[PDB]
């Protein structure tokens, strides 16, 4: 029943609206407070306090609100324009364009809240995605149509890692893509939006390929908590109605959980551990289960996850581990050495590390690399106290190999041309399999350990060895 | 009788005033009591209004009539505020006459969107050789100054303000930069001494100081960064370049914790309210470089976060580090080692500063930072890994000279033409012969004689700023002439 | 015969350092449980 | 701090592993 | 306005008084409850609770109060007598002399609550104050007309440090002084009061120089949280109306902050961090900002600041460092080694350690001493485990010098004749500087560490070395 | 999620009463405690350590005690329970671990240090014990 | 070993350490048989919040060792409050078994033994009851009534002129 | 337990007012602050360090301050106090000890390290000190 309701109280980002009897809007609805121009205020029904009073969460700033103003009920959740006309547009959580390039062409509309697919319609996909990074497509290969997570704290190389995966996959992948930004820097969206206009993914002359739905960190916590549900609706429309394999890069998914904690306090909830909300796993589960591959279409998602203060025991990233098919933990200690990407070669795991998916060859190659790096990490004390002279003849060679491996794990990304000046290098998947065996066997146990820094492939390590020797 | 534009006070206590009436008041609307004390209405409750005080609660009784202002909290902006010491509200306190106002901009302004922004390329030389070479800052960038107690956080920000004096003499607008210093929680004597220090170098007449001392009410300490940002946002929207230093945000969150906990707002982690991250998120995001169609101006924000025992894992700093475009960590342990400023290069990093760094320095600083990236590893172990190996000992006599060369006395910004010769003598390792006791004096007059020797070698950088292959043949001719001194 | 005197004292001075760093860990854990529960009790009993 | 205590414990507790296994080796 | 109200409720040290309409006393006013014969019971309005009722804080014990007793309004804050007649007297928090030598005669009467000096009349005096202490006049030189703080846990010697500056500076300083005892031992004032009448500062048969105010640990929270505002009001009358340089010794200023936490629970405040009150930086700022050198006169304050459980991250000391021009941190581990004073040379700082104040000659030594003392305590792990013999050839010589400096920093105080027996020692500022140049260099490097223990300069080291050589 | 271990036990309790054998694996109880804690803090029930309610131990106690070896008088069946606890950095001193460990008849600790070493499954032999494993 | 190094206090409190699988249940069954034949007093074993299996295995291990015979008269009484009982029960079971020991002390005049296993789950059960009543938890989430609830059990265990109660608490 | 030190002080305070000499031994104040914290947390008063209320220092402050030597005008009687504080692992940097130490006129420390060694009473001479004992 579309009608009118009046404001009873406005506290921060939480506004309660008083309605008349038998006109009460349902929960998770959209309420509009009319400001004369566009981009008017929207409210999200959260609770039914009783006495025909509803407690909502603001989707924008609450300054200027006056108690008593009329509030319209759309009788439906925040419905966004979905379809192939959303490609190459910059849209907010409300479903409105902010690139001032005109209205959004679409026909069918879908709400942002929807029940996740049932257990009977789940699809089991064990398919490897060829990324182009050596350490990625070896130890922890990514799963196409799955959920990939990037971890580590602030300054370990999470956003740059995403801008690298866009350059490699968004053109090799045939289906469309949706890049939703949850509570991140605005300039990083602009620095990424320009690359979209030059990569060929986004063009103003021809119809683009990717959709950009950004909810920056300057927007109130009511917008950051539901903006991930907006970009997800666009991906599901390409999965259910278009039947295409879709890429869903999320950055950052931690802000979705954080924004739920900034509102839960004002909504009168007893704070859980580390000041988090009681609805921790459920609110995350109500978003991570919708991002899955069904039998109609497939949705691949690379979700960067911020780790507060490099603490993996924090409740926010620890709950994300159970939802992901492949994890890529970025350690800060690896970044301090100058090794990029700072992918932890032992903590980064994958579900596709099986002989039934890639074979016995790949599984055995990655097994000896970790055992080598674990044996090398087991001798960290001796090398720093007893030197290199006081070691057995067997683990000495492994130490000489592990130093070459972990320096060969570093790869100059295509986006890392401004950080190192080194031109970006891209390798295939099976080229890395034979490249590491020639390092594990001893075929290339004569090349220096400094010739593996910032090189792609084994045939390029020798090319640098001839120049440095002269 | 009328309770739509006025209202009587129900209770006033510790800066919190619950007023009955004000039926048509806006959220965050400035009000005026009958005793001259201002205030804004944060939480509009049902039947009462929660108003914080911009002053003292001594002059307000129960039943005091409260007039409205009919406007969200706005602050005066413009070029007529350059060289004035003001409070958080905008009222002058330096005593040098009233404030002539061009226009007014709200204190709570949403940060500009994606499209009106552009990639940062304009440099912002702080004057510090350890900063501009290792952690360059672009115009519209967010470079955090995080450190422990009394490690040089405030003095680094002053060196950036004092350095921008050589660009306010000319006429080029693309190189102009007006500074803003927002004192939050400090004492009256410190800020007043800081003003005279900026008036001792003619750095006041282009900088605006927003003073929110410790004696003032917590709403004033909370609003001072936002009002200071809006006063620097005027330059951004009009094509000019601006710089604002938040000193500091670690004490602003303490004031915001008072307004929340005294308005009965539910606390969160570490007694701080839930939206303590949104307090800083919408603040630093208002600093960016905009399109030429939107003016082409830029506002750069330098936030300061005081840690506790180097604890970078505390609540407040972890939020700020996640917002800024990098941080400059100041470790108190490296301050006594001699390294001043005590910049722990192993943790401080800039992101979009590499393409904003000066081309004349990027030609010599791109590799320079990675020499210390190796040196911190080898120099930390020369007696623990007790193996007297002269194989890779060359890095030890190389880094100890350049890390000692990165020293810089307080309030001494070195120009771009004054830093490029020193770096080239450090990256090549051509000053390893001089001991560690005369190198600090070698630099003292290695810059001064170059002016008298070749004053036409600094006028080119003052116009071009780029050193080509021709000067590389000259730098080699300049180097060998003064190696015996 | 003097390495042991530099490796035996390096074991009794390490054990004298483990104890002082085992009590401190129990103190810090005891401080985390309280200063986090107090932070919850404050937020919970605020209503 | 708390984060480094257990980290500093694992170092000292495993330094005890080295020195105690160098008193009998020298014997 | 002068009316009369009645007491409604009494909780702890907080008493609520109910008035009629239009007769409500303003905040920070003074109320009076008449015991009659013992004395008078004073209250202070803290907040308006509404319903014609105010909430006050009792300046004495609330034991014996009965609901219904009438209270009179003085229409003014706690007014105290100020002027020349206060010199040589002992006053409580209310303004009544507790030295039972007769009433204090004065003409002007100022309230204890007053607005702090504005930004206009702020002074920027960066002048050095010679103390005679080697650790002070070298590493962290005090600023005359500034603010000095003494930290450290219980038992390190914060109170002992003060009475030395009272015996050394206050006599050479011709101006007046004020010592307001805030929440400390009563005997420490009694055993000090006799020392002031024998030194010459206080003479009951003549004219004195110092004023004594005391609110001790036997006083309820209302008196322990307002006694610092009484002794400071007197110092501002000597500064802004007589224009004299005044010394303000505070001990202990932590009790002012602490007592506010014992009543904040009863004033209805949500407890802040570590059980403290939200109004912590403001209530402290409304007292530490009144202590500043104005254009009229100058006030030099040396405040002892207690540190709860050796925790400098505690909210009480952490907000105090910002109000101090020079800090002198005392450490507990230093006092366990026998080094007195236990001034931590790596945490005590000052704003006068610049070349614009003392020059390059003093700054070079202070910057060289702190670098040597840092190199010794940064290698403390290797020394405590592997022993001193497992070091380099230079890092074993630096340790030798640092152990000499660390003990040469120790200095016998004038009051330390009862705990050590050694005569009092006062070392000049320039005499201390050159004494470290003859220790950092190759001079006097043959003398042991016991020759620098409890010594005043090298001129007394050789005097001990003369006994050592025989 | 809070009712699943109980309804799963009762479905596996039918085999125990009829003299048959049954096996049940709770995967996992560490994510069940956060579910009960979520509904308890919203039901205005006073929290305890780590926001977990007071009857958080009575939750896992009456759940695992239902697994036992029955006498031949009642069929002679047996219900075996295999609970799973996801710790945080090997923290065996946390609340939920302390609850379950103090109830179960021994535990099989899995340390990730031996998993990267190659030994899979990484079974910490040194401290993993079984009480009635004799 | 007991009567030489760490002698037991008549009417006092003895803390029993050691994990399970080292021989703790046998040590208790020995004290039941010894004191009943050395001094002539009965023993009381109270199971404070322990497993039901351990209660069944101990009850069956007592009927084969001789301390309990159903065809005759036993020596020790058993009071078991398992883990499947709510925190209210597990916080009063120690007060239940102690009462029986006070009957043999005051009315029968004997030296009684009170075995508590475990005593830590007597405190933990009190903390869960405290959390249900809503009282603000003290340090490390314990009860404000921690020294009193513990004292309400120990102070009742002492020596009188009529008898005495010795308590061995794990 | 909270009132016993105050009344016992008042019982020994009669000798102090009548020009006599009295001595009182608090054994111990460490367990008194536990009883005071009990009635404090049951009175809904907010906790602080180690869950103790903010006025836990004012509890002992006004207690020990009643023990001193009076002037010659009021007889000259004196009351000496011997408070006792139990630590945990030799933690002198704890809350309650730092409060009592900041009240008492010195302390006599007793480290258990020298106690089992044989030195009894194990008086840590390097940490025990009297102030007005000159
Ligand atoms: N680059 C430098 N070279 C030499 N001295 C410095 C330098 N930076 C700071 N100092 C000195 O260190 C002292 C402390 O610095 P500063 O005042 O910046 O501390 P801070 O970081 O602001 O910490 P706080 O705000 O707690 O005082 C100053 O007195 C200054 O003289
Ligand atoms: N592939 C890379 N090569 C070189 N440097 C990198 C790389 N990735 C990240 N960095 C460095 O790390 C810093 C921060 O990385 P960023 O992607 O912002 O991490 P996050 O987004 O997780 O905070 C940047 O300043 C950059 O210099
Ligand atoms: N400068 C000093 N020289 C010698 N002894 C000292 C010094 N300062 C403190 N002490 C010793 O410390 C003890 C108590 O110090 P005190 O100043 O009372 O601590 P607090 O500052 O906590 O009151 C005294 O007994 C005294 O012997
Ligand atoms: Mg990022
Ligand atoms: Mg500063
Ligand atoms: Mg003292």
């Amino acid at each position: 029943g579309v009608g009118s309701g009046k404001i009873r109280t406005v506290i921060g980002a939480v506004v309660d609206v008083q309605f008349e009897q038998d006109n009460l809007p349902a929960i998770l609805n959209a309420l509009t407070i009319d400001r004369g121009e566009g981009n008017k205020l929207v409210l999200e029904v959260a609770q039914h306090l009783g006495e025909n009073t509803v407690r909502t969460i603001a989707m924008d700033g609450t300054e200027g609100l006056v108690r008593g103003t009329s509030v319209a009920d759309t009788g439906a959740p925040i419905t966004i324009p979905v379809g192939r006309g959303t490609l190459g547009r910059i849209i907010n959580v409300c479903g409105e364009p902010i690139d001032e390039r005109g209205p959004i062409e679409a026909t069918k509309f879908l709400p942002i809240h929807a029940d996740p697919p049932t257990f009977a319609e789940q699809s089991t996909t064990a398919e490897v995605l060829e990324t182009g990074i050596k350490v990625v497509d070896l130890l922890a290969p990514y799963a196409r149509g799955g959920k990939i997570g990037l971890f580590g704290g602030a300054g370990v190389g999470k956003t740059v890692f995403i801008q690298e995966l866009i350059n490699n996959i968004a053109k090799a992948h045939g289906g469309f893509s949706v890049f939703c930004g949850v509570g991140e820097r605005t300039r990083e969206g602009n620095d990424l939006y320009r690359e979209m206009k030059e990569t060929g993914v986004i063009n103003l002359e021809g119809e683009s390929k990717v959709t950009l739905v950004f909810g920056q960190m300057n927007e109130p916590p009511g917008a950051r908590a539901r903006v991930a549900l907006t970009g997800l609706t666009i991906a599901e429309y390409f999965r259910d109605e278009e039947g295409q394999d879709v890429l869903l890069f999320v950055d950052n998914i931690f802000r979705f959980t954080q924004a739920g904690s900034e509102v839960s306090a004002l909504l009168g909830r007893i704070p859980s551990a580390v000041g988090y909300q009681p609805t921790l796993a459920t609110d995350m589960g109500a978003l991570q289960e919708r991002i899955t591959t069904t039998q109609k279409g497939s949705v691949t998602s690379v979700q960067a996850v911020y780790v507060p203060a490099d603490d993996l025991t924090d409740p926010a990233p620890a709950t994300t581990f159970a939802h992901l098919d492949a994890t890529t933990v970025l350690s800060r200690g690896i970044s301090e050495l100058g090794i990029y990407p700072a992918v932890d070669p032992l903590d980064s795991k994958s579900r596709l590390l099986d002989i039934d998916v890639v074979g016995q060859e790949h599984y055995d190659v990655a097994s000896n690399v970790q055992q080598t790096l674990q044996a090398y990490k087991s001798l960290q004390d001796i090398i720093a106290i007893l030197g290199m002279d006081e070691l057995s003849e067997q683990d000495k060679l492994t130490v000489e190999r592990a130093r070459k491996i972990q320096r060969f794990l570093s790869q100059p990304f295509t986006v890392a041309e401004v950080f190192t000046g080194i031109e970006g290098r891209l390798v295939s998947l099976k080229d890395t399999v034979r490249s590491f065996k020639e390092i594990l066997d001893g075929k290339h146990d004569a090349l220096p350990e400094a010739a593996f820094y910032m090189v792609g492939g084994i045939e390029e390590v020798v090319a640098k060895a001839e120049k440095l020797a002269a | 009788a009328n309770l739509n534009e006025t209202g009587r006070v129900l209770s006033v206590g510790d800066g919190i005033a619950r007023v009955f009436g004000l039926n048509n008041i806006q959220a965050e609307e400035l009000v005026e009591f009958a005793s001259g004390v201002k205030g804004m209405a944060l939480n509009l409750e049902a039947g009462q209004v929660g108003i914080v005080l911009f002053g003292s609660d001594r002059l307000v009784k129960e039943g005091e009539t409260v007039k409205r202002s009919g406007s969200i909290v706005d602050v005066p902006v413009g070029p007529a505020l350059l060289g004035r010491v003001v409070d958080a509200l905008g009222n002058p306190i330096d005593g040098k006459g009233p404030i002539e106002t061009e226009f007014r901009i709200r204190a709570q302004v949403k940060a500009p969107g994606i499209l009106p922004r552009t990639s940062v390329n304009e440099p912002m030389q702080t004057g510090l050789k350890a900063v501009d070479a290792l952690v360059p800052i672009g115009r519209g960038q967010r470079e955090l100054i995080i450190g422990d107690r009394q490690t040089g956080k405030t003095q680094i920000a002053i060196d950036t303000i004092l350095n921008q004096k050589r660009w306010n003499y000319g006429q080029d607008e693309k190189k102009k930069l007006y500074c803003v210093y927002v004192a939050v929680g400090q004492k009256r004597s410190t800020v007043a001494q800081l003003v005279q220090t900026l008036e001792h170098h003619d750095a006041l007449k282009y900088s605006i100081i927003v003073a929110a001392t410790a004696s003032e009410a917590a709403p004033l300490q909370y609003l001072a960064p936002f009002t200071g940002t809006a006063m620097g946002e005027w330059f951004r929207d009009n094509g000019k370049g601006a710089l604002i230093v938040f000193d500091d945000l670690s004490k602003q969150a303490v004031a915001y914790r008072q307004m929340s906990l005294l308005l009965r707002r539910p606390p969160g982690r570490e007694a701080y309210p839930g939206d303590v991250f949104y307090l800083h998120s919408r603040l630093l995001e208002r600093a960016a470089k905009m399109n030429e169609r939107e003016g082409g101006g830029s506002l750069t924000a330098l936030p300061i976060i005081e840690t506790q025992g180097g604890d970078v894992s505390a609540y407040i700093p972890t939020n700020v580090i996640s917002i800024t475009d990098g941080q400059i960590f100041l470790e108190a342990e490296l301050f006594y080692k001699g390294i001043r400023p005590a910049i722990n290069v192993g943790l401080s990093v800039s992101r979009v500063g590499s393409a904003a760094q000066v081309k004349a320095m990027k030609q010599v600083a791109g590799s320079l930072k990675l020499f210390l990236a190796q040196y911190r590893e080898v120099a930390a172990f020369a007696q623990f890994g007790s193996d007297l190996d002269a194989s890779t000992k060359q890095t030890l006599t190389r880094g100890e000279r350049l890390t000692l060369l990165l020293k810089q006395k307080q309030a001494s910004p070195m120009s771009s033409e004054e830093m490029v010769p020193l770096i080239y003598a450090g990256v090549n390792g051509y000053i390893d012969n001089i001991p560690v006791k005369q190198v600090e004096k070698f630099e003292a007059e290695f810059v001064s004689y170059l002016h008298a020797n070749e004053s036409d070698l600094l006028k080119d950088i003052a116009a071009t700023g780029e050193l080509s292959k021709e000067n590389l043949e000259k730098l080699k001719s300049i180097t060998e002439n003064f190696v015996g001194s | 015969s003097a390495r042991r005197n530099a490796m035996d004292n390096a074991s009794k001075n390490a054990s004298d350092m483990i104890n002082k760093y085992s009590i401190l860990y129990n103190r810090t854990r005891q401080a985390v449980i309280t200063n986090e529960l107090v932070d919850i009790i404050t937020g919970a009993s605020s209503l | 701090t708390l984060r480094e205590i257990e980290m500093r414990l694992k170092s000292i507790k495993n330094i005890e592993k080295i020195t105690n296994t160098m008193k009998i080796v020298a014997s």
